[PDB]
């Protein structure tokens, strides 16, 4: 019997709302639908494991709460003991295949309506339009959606066009940050799907900004031979999305890492200041044994999807004391 | 000695920044070639570059992780070399940033997870990747490439069916897992755009299961039945095993319990109206095979007819019959119907014969009967056996010949005729005349004649004026019936036949009237009237006139007197009528 293990699509849900677990195998893996499987004289069976690896009991149905309509299972409502893996089996007598589907029955976080560990995630920009959706509902399908903010019914400002399953902030403010939990009726029961909104500055269109060192000011660092050297670049990035900042050093036409052999190397990019969602990052050059050898031109390079800016520093030594 | 030659050449690759790229070089030669990885002819070594060797002295893999762009972006080469020759192969490497990952580039949506199978058990690894065009899936174990060339073997590759819409599914199937299979596995998704790795998942392998699963098996099989047409019956089926199987009832192909609701382990069947016969299947299925077991439900309605209704003994008034039961099943008893051959009247019926042999009594001798046999049990009378006809053969006549009569023809010859017995009792094979000239001899010395169903015969050569005694019997093929007698006749002229409708009535206390009918013979002299006072009287004769009736006078009141008639012709005396007696008033 060909086992496909746990399916990609997980089912998570708050103790007390209805849930319809479709069998994944029809909707992806295998070619046909349910009715045809029956026609060809195949059996459909369900088993329930409590996790891996507990042995699967063939799951005892009533008809009220835990029913078995055609190719899925219906819970109404969900119960804490309902959590687990639900194996879904199909069979000729020369043919056997099953997949597991994962179901997590969770509880509201202390004082709230949502579960803190069980909410979606979205992001938006100031002065630009975001459309929060209410997703994965499709099985319950234009009824009334009651949007809450931090689990409290509020009076919404005029820039917010509620349609059916959506809501559209035509101009996003900083206040818009928070936990939008939407609510829906069916069953009759109550289902909740909550998404946390974080907002950022708009998409920067300018190349980053050097600090240490300035893009014009040829600044110089003193060092003596045999000492160790710390050339700490410091630059500023406008919000460029999830893309990690691109800041790096160079010596002439040599890139640092290749030159080394464990004497001269680039650190790990520290984030010094992070704020919705623009950053002030830092990466430093490190020279262990300062030869003659290393002295001279080291340029810090900064770059995003808007251009490439570099600044230049100097590595050198102080001569004899004020004796001239 | 042979120079080195490639068994596997590296192919170009295109990976993604902060990801993985792998290159493969495997080679054969004598002696075993050493392998070196070059960037522009120079044996490169680099902490971001790792070289892994195959357990067999073959080749090696170059792995670069995490990818850095555009540094790594360069032309590399594989070189295999021994002191017998040298070989090299070129290949190109490209690395991308995610800021310009093409639309339709592979992405891992879900990667393999830690799995623990026991040794010699089937392990399956799972993966999820998407892309446009559709991604190719490959596998690595402990950094080395698997490749299963023969696709049939302990280790085989499974593939998803691409419905137009979903991520590509993909798996690695390992029959009979062994400890060599232990290690750190990672999967790889490729297409014309580039290559992406999932995250590493370790595989673990244990020695044995505490206990393994149990295939389904019948605790309570489904038991056959006979029932009346439309009765009731509770049929129970119970299956067990681990995991416990479901039990659906089945009429061969079609399923009897509806899929959207199918009970677990214990289904008991309630039946209503079996009219026609049928076959019922009870299926149990766990994940360790499907098992079956059938029940036959049939209704009977009657025994079949017996066979061989054959007679092994017979008598004249009874017949002993035997038959085989003719039936596979338990019949309670049998009933025999019989009536005479060519009779259209209803058959007689005999109840309760508890065996396969029976003697039918109370029959009439030498009489024809037709038989069939039917078996009966508690449902009803079945069809009759094939029929049998049989004649009750009588072993001899049981009555004397009737109407033995004789009359004279010529002077040396007489004519004897008679009619058939009331008890002919068989095919009459003939008749017998015991004629003789000497009515005092023992019978084997009298003289012998023969008739064969002709009712009449003549006997000649008698000498006139002699007493001949005569007696007659009938015989069948088995043997002889009884004798009749009344002849010691004297051989002269022809004689008349005794009258019929002979009766006597007392017209008075001293007178009595007689009514008789004269035969055909017109020439009649007179009739003979033997009267005697009762039984001990004297045989006196009276002269009566040839007419129709006569009046006798001169008798005693309230007294009995016997009388005996015998026609008298002027050529000779005839035959005598039945003995009648009349009482005076
Ligand atoms: C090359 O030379 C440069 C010198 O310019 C070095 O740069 C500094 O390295 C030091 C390493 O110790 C860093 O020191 C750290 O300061 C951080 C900033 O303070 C926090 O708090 C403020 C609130 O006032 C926040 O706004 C701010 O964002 C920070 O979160 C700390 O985060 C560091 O860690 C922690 O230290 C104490 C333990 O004593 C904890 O309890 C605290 O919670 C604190 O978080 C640390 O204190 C310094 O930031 C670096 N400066 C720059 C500009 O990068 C390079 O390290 C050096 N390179 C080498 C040696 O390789
Ligand atoms: C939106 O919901 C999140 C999740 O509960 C809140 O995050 C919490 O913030 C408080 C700060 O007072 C912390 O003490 C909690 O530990 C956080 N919880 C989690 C799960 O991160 C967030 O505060 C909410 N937004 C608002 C405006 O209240
Ligand atoms: C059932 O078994 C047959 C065996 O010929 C196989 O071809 C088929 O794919 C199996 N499943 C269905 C739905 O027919
Ligand atoms: C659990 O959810 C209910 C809503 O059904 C809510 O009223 C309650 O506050 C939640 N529990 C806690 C501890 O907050």
């Amino acid at each position: 019997c060909t086992d496909w293990s746990v399916d990609i699509k997980k089912y998570q849900v708050l103790v007390g709302e209805p849930v319809r677990i479709k069998c994944a195998l029809f909707y992806g893996y295998i070619r046909t639908n349910y009715s045809l499987a029956q026609s060809a004289g195949l059996s459909l069976m369900w088993y329930k494991s409590s996790g891996p690896g507990d042995f699967e009991e063939p799951i005892a149905f009533d008809g009220s709460r835990m029913s078995k309509e055609e190719d899925s299972i219906w819970f109404r409502p969900t119960l804490l003991q309902d959590s687990g893996l639900y194996a879904c089996v199909i069979r000729n007598s020369t043919y056997c295949m099953k997949v597991s589907i994962s179901l997590t029955v969770g509880e509201n976080d202390t004082g709230l309506c949502y579960n803190s560990k069980m909410k979606y995630f979205e992001k938006a920009e100031l002065s630009k339009s975001k459309e929060i959706s209410c997703r994965d509902i499709e099985d319950f399908l234009e009824p009334e959606i009651l949007w809450y903010k931090e689990c409290r019914t509020k009076a919404w400002r005029p820039s917010i066009v509620f349609k059916r399953d959506t809501l559209l902030i035509k101009e996003v403010k900083e206040d818009d940050i928070g936990n939008y939990t939407c609510e829906l009726k069916y069953g009759g029961f109550v289902v909740r799907r909550t998404t946390e909104l974080t907002v950022t500055a708009p998409l920067t269109d300018k190349p980053p900004k050097l600090l240490y060192p300035m893009e014009s000011k040829l600044t110089v660092q003193e060092t003596q031979l045999g000492g160790s050297a710390n050339l700490t670049c410091r630059a500023f990035f406008g919000y460029s999305g999830d893309v990690s900042p691109l800041i790096y050093w160079m010596k002439g036409e040599k890139f640092i890492e290749d030159l080394d052999e464990n004497r001269v190397w680039e650190s790990d990019i520290r984030i010094l200041k992070e704020h919705l969602g623009e950053q002030e990052v830092s990466i430093s050059l490190i020279v262990d044994s300062v030869e003659e050898g290393d002295l001279g031109n080291y340029s810090c390079y900064v770059e995003n999807g808007n251009g490439r800016r570099h600044a230049s520093v100097l590595l050198h030594k102080r001569k004899h004391h004020h004796h001239h | 000695e042979t120079p080195p030659r490639f068994t596997r050449t590296p192919v170009d690759q295109t990976g993604v920044s902060g990801g993985v790229a792998s290159f493969i070089c495997q080679a054969t030669g004598d002696p075993r070639p050493k392998i070196v990885w070059n960037k522009k002819g120079k044996k490169v070594s680099n902490q971001r570059f790792e070289v892994i060797e195959f357990d067999d002295g073959s080749g090696s893999v170059l792995r670069i992780q995490p990818l850095r762009t555009p540094r790594d972006e360069a032309i590399y080469e594989c070189v295999a070399s021994n002191n017998v020759g040298e070989i090299s192969v070129s290949t190109r490497l490209t690395v991308l940033r995610e800021d310009q990952i093409p639309r339709g580039f592979p992405t891992i949506d879900m990667g393999p997870q830690l799995k623990v199978v026991e040794r010699t058990r089937t392990a399956t690894m799972l993966c999820a990747a998407s892309g446009n065009p559709d991604p190719e899936i490959t596998w690595f174990k402990d950094f080395l490439p698997v490749d299963t060339s023969n696709n049939n073997g302990r280790i085989k590759q499974l593939r998803s069916e691409s419905i137009g819409g979903t991520p590509i599914r993909g798996a690695l199937q390992i029959e009979q897992s062994e400890e060599s299979d232990q290690g750190k596995y990672e999967c790889v998704a490729t297409n014309s755009a580039g290559t992406r790795y999932s995250a590493p998942a370790n595989l673990y392998v244990r020695e044995l299961r505490e206990v393994r699963r149990v295939p389904p098996r019948f605790s309570i099989p489904p038991t056959n039945h006979e029932i009346m047409p439309g009765g009731s019956v509770n049929i129970t089926c119970v299956a067990v095993g681990s995991p416990m199987p479901y039990v659906k009832w089945m009429l061969g192909a079609e399923d009897l319990t509806p899929e959207d609701d199918m009970p677990i382990g214990r289904n008991v069947l309630e039946l209503n109206d079996v009219r026609q016969s049928a076959n019922y299947t009870c299926v149990a299925m766990s994940t360790l095979g499907v098992i079956e077991a059938i029940a036959q439900i049939t209704v009977k309605a009657l025994p079949k007819p017996p066979g061989t209704p054959v007679v092994t003994e017979s008598t004249a008034t009874s017949i002993t019959l035997t038959w085989d039961s003719g039936n596979p099943e338990p019949v309670s008893y049998y009933i025999i119907q019989h009536k005479p051959k060519n009779s259209e009247e209803p058959y007689k019926e005999i109840d309760g014969i508890a065996t396969t042999r029976y003697s039918v009594a109370g029959l009439s001798p030498y009489s024809d009967y037709e038989f069939r046999v039917v078996a009966v049990n508690n449902i009803g009378r079945g069809p009759a056996s094939e029929p049998v006809l049989t004649q009750t053969s009588e072993q001899a006549p049981s009555s004397a010949p009737r109407d033995v009569q004789a009359r004279m023809l010529s002077s040396t010859t007489i004519l004897v005729q008679w009619k058939e017995p009331e008890e002919p009792n068989g095919q009459i094979q003939g008749y017998r005349v015991y004629y003789t000239m000497d009515p005092t001899q023992h019978v084997n010395n009298w003289m012998k004649h023969n008739v064969a169903d002709s009712q009449i015969t003549t006997i000649g050569n008698l000498v006139p004026q002699k007493t001949y005694s005569v007696k007659v019997l009938a015989f069948t093929s088995i043997g002889d019936g009884p004798l009749s007698s009344d002849i010691q006749v004297i051989t002269q002229t022809g004689v008349p036949g005794q009258p019929l409708n002979f009766k006597a009535e007392p017209e008075s206390e001293t007178s009595i009237l007689l009514s008789w009918t004269p035969p055909r013979s017109d020439t009649i002299a007179s009739y003979e009237l033997v009267y005697r006072d009762g039984d001990q009287g004297e045989e006196q004769r009276i002269t009566i006139e040839p007419g129709t009736s006569y009046r006798l006078q001169g008798l005693k009141p309230n007294s009995l007197y016997y009388f005996r008639l015998s026609a008298r012709s002027p050529q000779g005396l005839g035959a005598s009528t039945a003995e009648i007696s009349a009482r005076t008033m």
